[PDB]
RNA sequence: UUUUUUUUUU
RNA sequence: AUGUCUUCAUUAAUCAAGAACGAAAGUCAGAGGUUCGAAGGCGAUUAGAUACCGCCCUAGUUCUGACCGUAAACGAUGCCAUCUCGCGAUUCGGAGGGUGCCCUGCCGAGGAGCAUCCGGAAACGAAAGUCUUUCGGUUCCGGGGGUAGUAUGGUUGCAAAG
RNA sequence: GCUGCGGUUAAAAAGCUCGUAGUUGGAUCUAGG
């Protein structure tokens, strides 16, 4: 958060679920961060050092919506048709 | 018997937000509901919404942005004077840095910051943050 | 699922949804022109008719009221009026 | 059958009080 | 009574796992082996261990015993695992007359497939 | 639930008054017989004449004779 | 998937599925897997099975050290496939009873620190799924029509209850991971060191 | 100290240098030496030592429960409870538990956003059993208007000005402290408009310094 | 403390259920609450079926059966061990025990 | 089948 | 309840005072009086046994016409409206097919159960949730334990009593 | 306890319904450019 005369005096900016936009707290241990590797359409081999990061919060994972949440994020990013 | 369409709509929005849904359907839509949602959208607490027409009260479909903590109605619509606006905001809103108190004044439905800018009192409708 | 198109429901669901709880209400009843073997006079009839609709000229019963949709007399067919 | 008996006791007492007051 | 304590059972298991070759099905042979293979502070304890070792040998011969790992038996198990037939049972050569139900309505058509071997029952 | 209408002031006030009487402090301070029941008549101290000296057995688990006086 | 024609569902690949009955789901349907169902047994959509499998494969490849991927199963029909999968992929495998405290008890000598967990069935390996939520370890699973998706990140719809399909599904996942690694390629096929890795190397064999 | 976890190994190798990366990635902490290394200004306090008795065939077996609060007065606080047969071991275990439970506390402004944060960002309520504690932002110079028990936790967390409202059986020291702890830790879970900006996910320490881990 | 969700009965959508007289005690118990047992037995004990058959006056006679529906109050059922107390968790099991 | 009691404080 | 492209058009929700109904016992009058059976009387048991057990029974239990208005009258949860989860069963009606039954992840309305967010002191609750993030409407009720539902006054009743 | 309490088990939902006063009452009329 921006404050003071323009400085940022926050200890750290928390992550937010890629699907529900909910903050992921320091003690949220049911939250996950899955990484998908990038590929070349023809060769089919992973591009070293390239990946897509998705973070899902414990609440969404616990409701069992993580499956379609990840699927919809991937469809949005083009990893899946 | 239904007596507060705004209360029903805000409760539905809160429940959908808690469940993490992306859209919410609001039954008996009304002008007051539309203005409340417009204020919330202008402040960025919801996305776009559609007013579905059915030759009756109609419906609304709102897009939730996963950013609203609580949207609550205040009943009865107590009269708020410009002098006690400060007390009401301090009591109802979580902080002075965010959250809005929605009033209906002669000028129209607005938030407490705009009402204080224009030096208007009025009847309180609700609040969101 | 969290992401569901409430604005554009699937047509099959809209069909298999209650008439009042659809996005916009629409009755499941319809008007049908009935053809009875014999007089061959087309007669308009309400699907959920609760009265015994009678041939104007030939005085033959065309529909029998029931708990739901009216029952057509044997030998009489119907076609949905637009 | 412990408070119901107290109710019976008080009813008998009230009957006696009514009779005495008459 | 005649129930062997965990001391005897654990000692017997370790001995069988470490000296399977020397352990025969004869109590006297097992006793003589233990005398030199382990330092046991009591003759009754040594005899109990040797007897349970023989009893375990009798089961090992019949089949694998939980907790005990025997070299030859694990070679046999890994061979049964590595067993790979000459050609796939799922090779298109064998896939000839797959009897499929009406599920092919569009499951195998809208995906862009015209599998020749599928026969609608 | 309590009434919440904008024109329920009379009901709220009357109910509050009705239920204040179910409060021991309020009833004790407003019953009306306080002066005639309290031996001191609402005072803090009172002068009296000693009639006799009595001993009161202390409650359990204590044991003693508290030296009281009748006045 | 992958938005490419080189990684699309191939003819012989789809052929194998109906051979192993890897499309016949149970008669019960879980409302969270109504997506992968095309219209008795609930036959699942083959294309969805393919796309999820590639999605899972990309996730597994992201773990640069293959050891940190832990595959867990207690189904007897998976004991053959699980061992092979770990052998080819260089992962770690847990067979039979999953010792509770595996991922939370740091004192346990069995203690493991997975980066990715793969499950043969959510119900059978419920303990692993539960243990994962205490340490923030994403979970990939093979899910049937009636299986629960609670705390399941990526679910590969398939027929895990089947005898032969279960082994085949593990076989593709190893293949897809290896294809997307450089060890093999689509045209060469599932071959390491000149040995054909055949699907029935994974199938369950009765003693 | 020989770390038994990947997090401990990285922290010992100085690949993770601040508690904030651990908090950002939500990595569980299972060794108190991690906290000892990454926060060198912590101070602890024994709030209460209460004996608890279990009835047996031969009388009552009495063990002591110790509640300890640790904190750095700079946005990091932790609460730990340990029950043991001796007060010394109970205190040691409670200190370890508090270290493991150290958590970040967000600080904000009441009015003008000048200077450093002094109070809580917003009205935050925590609950334990029946004790609910609500922390309300206050202007500068007000101090901490609260009971002695929540006052200690607030001081350790570094909050300077704050009104409180405590309801329930506050005489339960453990529940009072736990409710205060929950309210304090809700601060970095409350979503305010100033956190609406969408950030980009980075590599976890396990994703980045994994060459050492594998080696 | 409420021991059971159904309060020991099987009464839903109902105000009043007529009672039955227990088999042993004769106590009045609501029919939904009483322990009911349908017993079908041979008219003759198992140890005498051979004797009756060998004494039969007919070449082939089918021995009849006794059908009895028994109603027990809770007390006279527990005492007779027709039903037994269960642990807190096992109380919620509703499947009949193996016979 | 029958089977009633157990001073005060600690 | 369901069906309804029928009609009216706010006529509604909750309700001080007020009113109907209201188990069993009980009261009055007239009939019946099999069974069971308070009270009562005997036989047992017992230290005693005005009880449990057994036997004989009176009021009553039954019908008709009036009274009483209380029950653990309990789901110990007021009523109306609204939102939040999955599963498969069940009662009624409807829609669509197959041969009364089967199928439709069918539609409403009930009565439940086990997958249950949140809540709760907990037991536990799909409501007892959507509440310190308090605020849809409305009625009744509670304010440490007793004294005590007692005294007195009023009112209802033939009485018992409310 | 209006802000601001509680009523399954701790004190507390009237046995149930009808009903006057009181309290509370669906949507809808000039938005735009």
């Amino acid at each position: 958060m921006q404050n003071d005369a323009g400085q940022t005096v926050e200890l750290y900016v928390p992550r937010k679920c890629s699907s529900s936009n909910r903050i992921i707290g320091p003690k949220d241990h049911a939250s996950v961060q899955i990484d998908f590797v990038d590929v070349d359409p023809e060769t089919g081999r992973m591009i070293p050092g390239k990946s897509t990061r998705y973070a899902i919060c414990g609440a969404i994972r616990r409701m069992g919506e993580s499956d379609d949440a990840i699927l919809r994020l991937a469809q949005k990013d083009g990893l899946v048709p | 018997v239904r007596m507060n369409v705004l209360a029903d709509a805000l409760n539905a929005i809160n429940n959908a937000e808690k469940r993490g849904k992306r859209q919410v359907l609001i039954r008996p839509a009304s002008k007051v509901i539309v203005r409340f949602l417009t204020v919330m959208m202008k402040h960025g607490y919801i996305g776009e919404f559609e007013i579905v027409d059915d030759h009756r009260a109609g419906k609304i479909v709102v897009n939730l942005t996963g950013r609203l903590n609580k949207a609550s109605v205040i009943s009865p619509r107590l009269n708020i004077r410009l002098n006690d606006l400060e007390k009401y905001t301090n009591t109802l809103l979580p902080s002075r840095q965010f959250g809005y108190l929605i009033l209906t004044t002669s000028a129209g439905i607005m938030d407490h910051e705009e009402a204080r800018r224009k030096h208007l009192g009025g009847k309180i409708l609700g609040f969101f943050f | 699922p969290l992401a569901v198109d409430l604005l554009h429901p699937e047509p099959q669901r809209e069909i298999r949804c209650h008439k009042l709880k659809r996005l916009v209400q629409h009755p499941n009843s319809y008007f049908m022109d009935v053809k009875c073997s014999g007089c061959f006079k087309i007669s308009t009839v309400f699907s959920h008719a609760t009265t015994v609709v009678v041939c104007v000229g030939c005085n033959t019963v065309l529909c029998q009221p029931t708990r739901g949709k009216a029952k057509l007399t044997e030998g009489c067919s119907f076609r949905k009026k637009q | 059958m412990r408070e119901k008996w107290r109710k019976k006791r008080m009813r008998r007492l009230k009957r006696k009080r009514r009779a005495a007051k008459k | 009574s005649r129930v062997r304590t965990k001391t005897v059972k654990k000692a017997s298991r370790v001995l069988i796992e470490k000296y399977y070759t020397r352990m025969t099905n004869d109590f006297h042979n097992n006793k003589r082996v233990c005398d030199e293979v382990a330092i046991i502070g009591s003759k009754p304890l040594r005899n109990k261990i040797a007897g349970y070792i023989t009893h375990l040998m009798r089961r090992i011969e019949r089949g694998p015993v939980r907790g005990i790992s025997i070299k030859l038996q694990e070679e046999e198990r890994e061979r049964r695992d590595n067993y790979m037939p000459e050609i796939s049972t799922v090779d298109p050569s064998q896939l000839t007359s797959i009897k499929v139900d009406t599920d092919t309505s569009d499951m195998l058509k809208a995906a862009g497939f015209n599998l020749p071997n599928v026969t609608v029952e | 639930g309590k009434p919440k209408g904008l024109c329920t002031a009379r009901k709220l006030k009357t109910h509050r008054q009705e239920q204040r009487w179910n409060d021991k402090r309020y009833k004790k301070a407003h019953i009306g017989t306080r002066w005639k029941s309290n031996p001191f008549g609402g005072a803090s101290h009172a002068k009296g004449i000693v009639l006799e000296k009595i001993g009161v057995e202390a409650k359990q688990p204590n044991s003693a004779i508290r030296k009281c006086v009748r006045v | 998937s992958g938005g490419a024609a080189h990684s699309a569902l191939t003819e012989e690949d789809v052929m194998k599925l109906l051979a192993t009955q890897a499309h016949l789901g149970s008669t019960n349907l879980n409302f969270q897997m109504q997506q992968y169902v095309y219209k008795g047994p609930n036959i699942i959509n083959v294309k969805k099975t393919w796309e999820k499998l590639l999605l899972a494969a990309r996730a597994i490849a992201a773990v640069e050290n293959p050891a940190d991927v832990v595959v867990v199963s207690a189904r007897p029909y998976a004991q053959r496939a699980l061992l092979k999968f770990a052998a080819h992929t260089g992962a770690t495998a847990i067979f039979g009873r999953f010792s509770p405290g595996c991922l939370t008890n740091q004192i346990q000598k069995t203690f493991k620190e997975p980066r990715l967990l793969v499950i043969s069935d959510p119900r059978i390996d419920h303990q692993a799924v539960t243990e994962a939520s205490y340490v923030g370890v994403p979970v990939i699973s093979f899910v049937n029509t009636e299986s629960p998706l609670k705390l399941i990140d990526i679910g590969v719809p398939c027929n895990n209850k089947g005898e032969r399909s279960i082994g085949l599904m593990w076989w593709m996942l190893a293949r897809e991971i290896l294809i997307l690694r450089g060890k093999i390629s689509r045209q060469t096929g599932f071959v390491l060191e000149g040995k054909e890795i055949m699907p029935d190397l994974y199938f369950y064999r009765d003693p | 100290w020989t770390p038994v976890t990947k997090l401990g190994r990285l922290v010992k190798e100085k690949k993770i240098t601040t508690l904030e990366e651990i908090y950002l990635n939500s990595l569980p902490i299972k060794e108190f030496e991690i906290i000892d290394a990454l926060c060198s200004n912590l101070k602890d306090e024994v709030l209460k030592i209460s004996p608890v008795q279990k009835q047996t065939t031969a009388g009552q077996r009495t063990r002591f429960k110790a509640f300890v609060a640790i904190g750095d007065h700079a946005g990091h606080v932790g609460l730990g409870v340990k029950c043991s047969k001796e007060v010394a071991t109970a205190i040691r275990g409670a200190i370890v538990a508090a270290k493991l439970a150290v958590v970040p506390v967000r600080r904000g402004y009441w009015g003008n956003k000048i200077g450093l944060p002094h109070t809580v960002p917003c009205k935050v309520t925590g609950k334990c059993a029946s004790v609910m504690v609500r922390l309300i932002p206050a202007p500068r110079g007000t101090g901490i208007v609260s009971a002695p028990v929540p006052k200690k936790l607030l001081h350790m967390a570094g909050i300077e000005d704050c009104y409180t409202a405590a309801k329930g059986s506050t005489a339960t020291l453990g529940n009072f402290a736990k409710a205060t702890y929950a309210a304090l830790q809700r601060t970095y879970s409350y979503l305010t408009p100033d956190l609406w900006k969408e950030e980009a996910l980075e590599k976890s320490p396990y994703q980045r310094h994994h060459e050492y881990l594998a080696r | 403390t409420f021991k059971r969700r159904n309060h020991g009965r099987n009464k839903k959508n109902r105000g009043h259920v007529a009672f039955i007289r227990c088999t042993n005690c004769g106590r009045c118990c609501p029919k939904d609450k009483a322990i009911k047992k349908f017993v079908v037995r041979n008219i003759v004990e198992a140890a005498a079926v051979r004797d009756i058959g060998d004494a039969s006056a007919y070449t082939q006679y089918a021995l009849p059966k006794l059908y009895h529906k028994l109603h027990y109050c809770i007390a006279c059922a527990i005492h007779s061990k027709v039903v037994r107390n269960r642990s807190r968790e096992a109380r919620r099991d509703r499947n009949p025990p193996p016979r």
